[PDB]
């Protein structure tokens, strides 16, 4: 089984500055890592699918990078519209997901 | 007569659908293998595969080549193969096989009036065979060789051997000169992948490879630059220039032994059994170098030990020869 | 639908047997080379193996289309019913496309005419490994390429602004040699069947 | 393109339920289906994936013997089983399919079971 | 009578298929779902970098235009459809020389289900380039990869993924190991996009962890230089008039020594660096040197017992002992 | 009309020629008549037991469909014309891999007569298997044989006769020898009736007679064998007081006889069997090693030895009387 | 436009060309004018006795079917249309294996002339066969010869002739050999007679002058500087014995081992070569220099002072006949 620890659990930031993800892995995953946000009281959506690869509708402000263990998403400039918890999910082998990571806006 | 045997083909051939196998909507079609062992060329360790000389012979029975007007096998040309269906088998461990062309490709079609068709080739493989040599060279090989369907499916095709016991022939004959067919063996088996389940013949030889031959350039020096070594107990303690070079001659030697038979023999990590003999040998061989430095560190330092000591060499030598020659044999 | 129609226009009347315009001009090919990896240079059979994606560009008008389909990105088995340049390295000892699992060939036409073919090759090239100052040496390993039947007045060739691009230069088999430099020519070679055009590529080696 | 599971439901503990996810716009036998636990104010937990070519099943070894699926190509709809069900497992179920690189890109609008008095 | 019916099914396929576009190249992107069955993993030649593996290639995709209506689902069609119809052109990105099997038939298969899913498995011998570092020869572990993609479409047109999980979509047989001189660990998958002149492919690529087994080179070039050592240390033990005899010892193990220097290199590349077995050559060529001068310094100096020989008798098989308990701690982790 | 005849005349020979089907397929025999022309007998593989032989293959059959009357008596046609008729199905039952050359075109050759006669010479190159017996190594004669017959059709379909007289069928060209090992001394043919699995097929022969030469094994082999053996005898002629460089004498030429006992059975195949070379290599080592003994007793027991000076005598005629005895029993 | 009729003129050649047939079938025979444009001489074994040679095969016919009138270009057609038309059954006799290149295309030219002569360009990489009685090696000269001939035309049908007399055959002079110096070239012409008939052959010969100079750094050098090795034997005092005969039989030994070092560099000939003739006789100068002390010891200073000079001047008179009978 693989586990992905999602670090730290919340952050609190105001709008439009730079904040930075975590996620490792216990053991090598590829490139197969997948970012979902919640929107709360609605359906998840995908942000990366792979590692550093842009989904399609979602803004350029989001990104991420990859490598065999550790995987960072960023946000260049927070906005009003991302309250949401992200969750890490991983595809190498049978999926699993992270605890997500909560933020909150002043 | 020639032109009723040419209505006769022209009409099989006409609608014929090389590309839709035999009652392909209904039973598997039976396919026996008929194999000649024409010769095996070379039994190779390096490489790690056997040379096979083959007449491959399938014999299944297609309804739509049935005749009943001519009342003789009607045995065609070579060229006839592209436009019949023929099964897809292939040898699984084949790394490098073709059929011979000379003058023409060598390959049989004979139309039976039944519908039997008899396709046959004259193929040449070499097929890997995974030689394992911790007992080298007392050892007992054993190679096969897998015929196997590759696109059609259980439920599609089925393989057997024609004739039982007597469906593969003339490897009574074949007589390699370093190895000896002991016994082979036909096995018919059913393997599963991921895309179904296939019907697969195999085909296997027992080799026991030769004794004398080996001995002839790795036994009897080996158990001969060891005398070489027992003569320097005979030569006088104080002759040290004597003893030495009779004593580093023997212990380089087999040291150059060890070296140029293991280049010719993968660089496998186990011990094989002719390295057991070398290396056992080269402890008796270093034990009376170090039994001069023993004697030598006691006359000039601090003729019983040249005695009791030389007994024990041909004393323990012939013991270790009845351990090694009663284990490996 | 559209395709087929605009491959079925395309290749009716088509005569493969003649290069684009056969009486009027030189017909102007311009090529273009990504080196994979430079193979181990054998010092004693004088030779160097090389992995390339030979890319030659040219023009032929009678592969024209006015539709709305820009670029008509084709499989090789088009490669065989157009016109296809003799390009053939002269100073090669043996070589051979790669087949597996098909055919390593690209053919990939604009609505203007420019037919852009790219193939990968495994070439054993024959170059001079001086002896002297051995083993110190320094070499410049060639490759010439040129048209075997269309003389100069028939096909003119023509490298890109990048004429050969290397890859990493670290996964090479370059053992002893490092890569040190390269220099793209072009030359008119007269033999006794006429006048060619020979590009060639150096490759600058040091021990 | 549309992922439609139906409504909640009450049930007691020890009971059985039924959960369906419809899919429309696309058919179910190219791609995975995967389903996923969410439990309130936790992580998501994938429970099992179909590959409805074959029908194979592979299943989370916490959720084994728990879950159960059958899909039907004909109704374009995958159907839940949870037998032996308890009193913990009050959460929301969401559905999800195999995207790009092997990512959910779809998403059911979920469904939340209850079980409670 | 009976036949024809699948006769008509067949033709009905072909019938206007045009074999030279992808399938639907004016709406998506094609798909290529692959998976890779090695049924025997073969030997790796460390002398030209590169090493030979027999795979079952499956492809699958979905064509459009191969849909029909028929009797049974699956059609389990012969080779010869292959080449009438649209295959994906995928070359292997650092494969050198790999041939298709083709006795007695050509080893490739095609099965036609009937929504248009197809699969398309071939046999393949590949001859792959394996870039090694043997900076730690023979202990060394290497990550041989196998890098396949498309040629002629680039990420725009045909992308391509794993049928099952990429943890599980490269399986490797158990009867299959020739390997004989490494051991495989396991392997591991990976995708991404590659970018050309031409424009971007997409790239599958799957590594191979072999560690090398030491127990070839002990017996053939560590044990034979540690027992040069002591044939060469022996030479303290004897007396200092024995001036023909000792330089026999001080002679023949270094002359013996510089032949192993030679002959564990031939089965290497002509690398720049030095392997970490030259290493422990050149201390068991400085070991057995030392004593050669050791001789030489008391052969310049009732001949008692020197104090050079009754020191080098018990400092060289120490020094010895020290250097090799810390080179098989240091190189084996 | 100037050429076009001819064309008239191929077109009408190949309108309803089913090359599929032998000529008299269910009437009677297609008999085959056959010459072989050896341009070159190329060198004898030992290690391999195999030899290479270039011939022109030549067959000769007659065709009823093949008949016309035109202005020309024969029809010397290219190689194309040999696919579109029918040619008998010629293999090599002892071949172990052969190709036949096309460059720059196909080394075929056709000339249809004008009563249906037909001819079909190619230039083909045999690697062939020579079952071998080199028990009497080196002075070993293989009659190394070359078998071909029809594959697909059996003794009551194609039967073969030799065109010439016998063995003026096999035709060696004068200058046609690449033996660097052998010289030629004859060849005999012969026709057997193998009975397969199949049936019964005509199986053509021709054997080969094939003798070795010494005069290179002797240089390498024999030659070294007696000088060191002679060089091991020096060492009775010395004073017993010279132990340590008598001590030379006894170990180096053993030494090299341990390194020409491995480098004599080198590029020879694996016989589990002695050659007689393996026997003079034995002998001559009884001779080396029995003065590495001779001198530990003299060691163990100045004045001159007896044992010494009866050394010089009894010792260069034991192998004296031996020579005599090898080179006439073997050598014959 | 222009391209129509010259699509148009090649559409009328080949509607009806028949490759069966020979051109001008009924009538006189076809003459074949062949050049060789030799590009490089590759390596020449002896193990395998064969050279192995590529070049620019020419040829050239005239065929009155391929006639056109209304271009007046040299037409350069594919190479593919030289399937679809008439080539001759040139093929070489002493041929072991040979092809033609396939990168990156099939490496072959036709070329249609007005009048109708075919200039068919081949590139071909020859392995031809070549005898050598190499009994003066290593300081022999062979003769590598290369002969072209049809076969299934006899003279009554094809000629063969030279289109260059003495310059038909070039790059002859731009070869490099790492091994031999070639000196001279020779196109023959001949006519041979086998039991199908008399057919028409074109001779190249190759004179290969091999170079002493790897050969005289390698062998001969080390075995008169062990001669001379083996001299330092006589200069000794006769009370050293152990001293003495081991700088003797470690020449004798060492002359064995370059024995075997020439086996290797040679191929199992039968005959003594002129540098076996050469080893032979340096190791029985060596042989009795090792016997020389073993007749000393068998006396116990005049004996070995005599052999001390007496020995360089035998040995002077065996390099006056050999190194200077071979040269
Ligand atoms: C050529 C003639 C030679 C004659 C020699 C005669 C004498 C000796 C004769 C016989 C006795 C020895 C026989 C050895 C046989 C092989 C053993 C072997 O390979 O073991 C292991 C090597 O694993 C290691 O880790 C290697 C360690 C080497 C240590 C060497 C000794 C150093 C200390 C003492 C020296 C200094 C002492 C003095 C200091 C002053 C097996 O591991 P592997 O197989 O590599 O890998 C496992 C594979 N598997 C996972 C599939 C399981
Ligand atoms: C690898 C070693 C390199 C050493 C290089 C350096 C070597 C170096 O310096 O040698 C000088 C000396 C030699 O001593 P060694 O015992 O070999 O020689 C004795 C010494 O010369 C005495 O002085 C002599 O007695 P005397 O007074 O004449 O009556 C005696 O004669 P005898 O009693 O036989 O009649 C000689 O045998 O050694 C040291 O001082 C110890 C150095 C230890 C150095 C470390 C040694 C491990
Ligand atoms: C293959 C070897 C087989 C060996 C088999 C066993 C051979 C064997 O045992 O020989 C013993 C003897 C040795 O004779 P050799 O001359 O070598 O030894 C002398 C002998 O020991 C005298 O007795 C000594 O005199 P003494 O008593 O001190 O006064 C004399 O001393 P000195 O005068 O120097 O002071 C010694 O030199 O030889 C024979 O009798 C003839 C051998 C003929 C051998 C013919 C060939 C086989
Ligand atoms: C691999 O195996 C396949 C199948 O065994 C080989 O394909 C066969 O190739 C021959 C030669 O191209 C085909 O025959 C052709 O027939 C047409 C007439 O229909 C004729 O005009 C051609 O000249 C030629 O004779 C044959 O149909 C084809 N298929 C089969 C079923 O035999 C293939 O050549 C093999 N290749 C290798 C590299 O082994
Ligand atoms: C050489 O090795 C092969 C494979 O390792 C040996 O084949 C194995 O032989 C045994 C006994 O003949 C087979 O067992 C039998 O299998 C049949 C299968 O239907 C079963 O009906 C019998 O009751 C029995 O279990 C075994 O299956 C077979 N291996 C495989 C691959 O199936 C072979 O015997 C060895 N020796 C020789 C001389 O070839
Ligand atoms: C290399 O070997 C070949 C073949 O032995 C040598 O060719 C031979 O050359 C001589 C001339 O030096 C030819 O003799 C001449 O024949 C013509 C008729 O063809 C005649 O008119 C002349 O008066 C003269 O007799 C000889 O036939 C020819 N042999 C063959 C079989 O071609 C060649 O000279 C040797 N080396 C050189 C110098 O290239
Ligand atoms: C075609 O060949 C088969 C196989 O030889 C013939 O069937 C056998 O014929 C022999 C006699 O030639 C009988 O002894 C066997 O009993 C037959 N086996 C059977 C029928 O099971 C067959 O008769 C041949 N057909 C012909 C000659 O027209």
């Amino acid at each position: 089984n693989i586990v992905m620890t999602q670090s730290p659990k919340s952050m609190s930031m105001s709008v439009g500055e730079r904040v930075t993800l975590s996620c490792k892995a216990s053991e090598y995953v590829g490139t197969y890592v997948s970012w979902y946000q919640q929107k709360p009281e609605q359906s998840p959506k995908l942000l990366i699918y792979g590692a550093s690869n842009r989904y399609t509708g979602v803004p350029d402000r989001f990104t991420g990078s990859g490598s065999a263990t550790d995987f960072t998403l960023t946000i260049g400039s927070v906005q009003a519209e991302d309250l949401a918890d992200y969750h890490c999910g991983q595809s190498y082998s049978y999926p699993t997901f992270g605890a997500g990571t909560k933020l909150e806006l002043k | 007569n020639m032109s009723l045997v040419k209505e006769t083909v022209d009409r099989l051939l006409k609608g014929y659908d090389i590309r839709l196998r035999p009652d392909f909507g209904g039973p598997p079609v039976a396919v026996g293998m008929n194999i000649d062992i024409a010769s095996i060329d070379m039994v190779s360790e390096v490489n790690m595969d056997y040379t096979l000389t083959m007449y491959f012979q399938q014999a299944w029975r297609d309804k739509r080549l049935s005749y009943n007007v001519i009342p003789l096998n009607l045995t065609l040309d070579n060229r006839v193969a592209d436009q019949l269906w023929v099964p897809d088998t292939y040898f699984l461990n084949d790394k490098k096989s073709f059929v011979h062309g000379v003058t023409v490709k060598n390959r049989m079609i004979r139309l039976h009036p039944d519908g039997t068709v008899l396709y046959g080739l004259r193929i040449t493989t070499t097929a890997a065979c995974m030689m394992d040599l911790r007992r080298y060279p007392l050892d007992e090989q054993n190679c096969t060789l897998e015929i196997e369907s590759y696109g059609y499916t259980t439920d599609d095709i089925e393989f057997y051997w024609r004739g039982d016991d007597n469906a593969v022939t003339g490897v009574t004959k074949i007589e390699l000169p370093q190895f000896s067919i002991v016994d082979y063996k036909l096995i018919t088996k059913k393997v599963v992948f991921s895309t179904g389940s296939y019907p697969r013949l195999s085909l296997s030889f027992k080799l026991k490879r030769n004794i004398g031959y080996f001995i002839l350039q790795t036994y009897m020096p080996s158990i001969l630059i060891t005398i070489l070594s027992w003569v320097s107990f005979w030569i006088n303690y104080d002759a040290s220039a004597a003893r030495v070079a009779l004593g580093i001659t023997t212990v380089l030697t087999m040291t150059t032994i060890n070296t140029h038979l293991r280049e010719t023999l993968p660089k496998i990590p186990y011990v094989k059994a002719i390295d057991m003999y070398l290396m056992g040998c080269f402890v008796f061989v270093f034990m009376a170098l170090l039994e001069y430095a023993l004697v030598n560190y006691i006359f000039f330092g601090r003729n019983a030990i040249d005695r009791w000591s030389r007994i024990f060499f041909p004393v323990v030598f012939s013991f270790f020869n009845i351990v090694y020659w009663l284990y490996y044999v | 639908g559209d395709v087929t129609v605009i491959l079925n226009n395309l290749l009716e009347g088509y005569d493969n047997k003649l290069r684009p315009d056969i009486g009027v001009k030189p017909t102007l090919i311009h090529t273009d080379m990504y080196v994979n990896s430079i193979g181990p240079v054998n010092a004693i059979n004088m030779e160097y193996t090389i992995d390339i994606f030979f890319a030659q560009t040219w023009y032929d008008r009678r592969l024209k289309f006015n539709s709305t389909i820009k670029v008509l990105r084709l499989n090789s088995n088009m490669v065989g019913k157009i016109w296809i340049p003799d390009t053939f390295f002269r100073n090669s000892k043996k070589a051979d496309a790669h087949w597996i699992t098909t055919p390593n060939r690209m053919l990939r036409i604009w609505n203007d005419g420019r037919v852009l073919y790219t193939l990968r090759l495994t070439i054993d090239a024959e170059c001079q490994l001086q002896l002297h100052n051995f083993p110190m040496d320094e070499h410049s390993c060639p490759l010439e390429f040129s048209s075997y039947g269309y003389p100069r007045e028939e096909i003119v060739y023509q490298w890109k602004r990048s004429s050969v691009e290397v890859g990493d230069t670290r996964s090479w088999r370059l053992y002893q040699f490092s890569f040190v430099g390269l220099r793209n020519t072009t030359e008119v070679v007269k033999t006794t069947s006429g006048d060619y055009v020979v590009m060639s590529v150096y490759f600058d080696l040091s021990r | 393109v549309q992922l439609q599971q139906s409504g909640a439901e009450l049930v007691k503990p020890g009971a059985s339920v039924k959960l369906s996810c419809t899919a429309s716009g696309f058919n179910i036998k190219d791609t995975y289906m995967y389903w996923v636990k969410q439990r309130p104010e936790q992580g998501l937990e994938w429970i099992g994936r179909i590959d409805p070519a074959n029908g194979d099943t592979k299943y989370d070894p916490k959720f084994q013997g728990k879950a159960t699926i059958t899909t039907d190509t004909f109704s374009n709809t995958a159907y839940l089983q949870l037998s032996s069900l308890t009193s913990e497992d009050t959460a929301v179920y969401y559905c999800a399919r195999k995207g790009l690189r092997w990512a959910m890109d779809y998403w059911g609008q979920g469904t939340s079971v209850t079980v409670s008095t | 009578d009976n036949t024809t019916v699948f006769t008509r099914i067949l033709d009905r396929l072909l019938d206007g298929y045009d074999n030279r576009l992808r399938p639907g190249l004016g709406e998506r992107v094609t798909e290529v779902k692959t998976d890779i069955f090695v049924t025997s993993f073969g030997p790796v030649s460390d002398h030209d970098m590169e090493y030979t593996i027999d795979v079952f290639f499956r492809q699958s995709w979905k064509d459009e235009r191969l849909k029909f209506k028929g009797p049974m689902t699956v059609l389990r069609l012969n080779n010869l459809m292959a080449s009438k119809i649209w295959t994906p052109d995928t070359f292997f990105h650092n494969g050198k020389k790999s041939v298709a099997h083709n006795m007695t038939m050509p080893n490739k298969l095609l099965r036609i289900t009937e929504d248009g899913t197809l699969l398309y498995t071939m046999r393949l011998t590949v001859r792959a380039e394996c870039p090694m570092h043997l900076e730690d020869f023979p202990m060394d572990a290497h990550a041989c990869p196998l890098k396949f993609g498309s040629y002629a479409y680039t990420r725009a047109e045909v992308v391509y993924e794993w049928t099952r999980e990429p943890a599980r979509s490269v399986v490797v047989a158990e009867d299959g190991s020739r390997l004989n001189q490494y051991d495989l660990l396991g392997q591991t998958v990976d995708s991404g996009i590659v970018q050309s002149s031409t424009g971007e492919y997409v790239v599958m690529t799957t590594h191979f962890h072999l560690k090398r087994k030491i127990g070839y080179f002990v017996i053939q070039t560590y044990l034979p230089c540690i027992m040069t050592v002591i044939l060469s240390q022996v030479s303290f033990w004897l007396n200092r008039e024995s001036v023909p005899a000792r330089t026999v010892f001080g002679v023949t193990t270094v002359l013996t020594m510089t032949t192993l220097s030679i002959s564990a290199r031939n089965s290497l590349p002509k690398v720049a660096y030095a392997t970490a077995m030259d290493w422990f050559i050149a201390v068991c060529y400085a070991f057995v040197f030392s004593a050669l001068i050791e001789f030489a310094t008391v052969n310049y100096f009732f001949n008692s017992v020197s104090k050079i020989d009754r020191l080098s008798r018990i400092a060289f098989p120490l020094l010895f002992g020290i250097f090799n308990l810390v080179y098989w701690a240091t190189y084996l982790n």
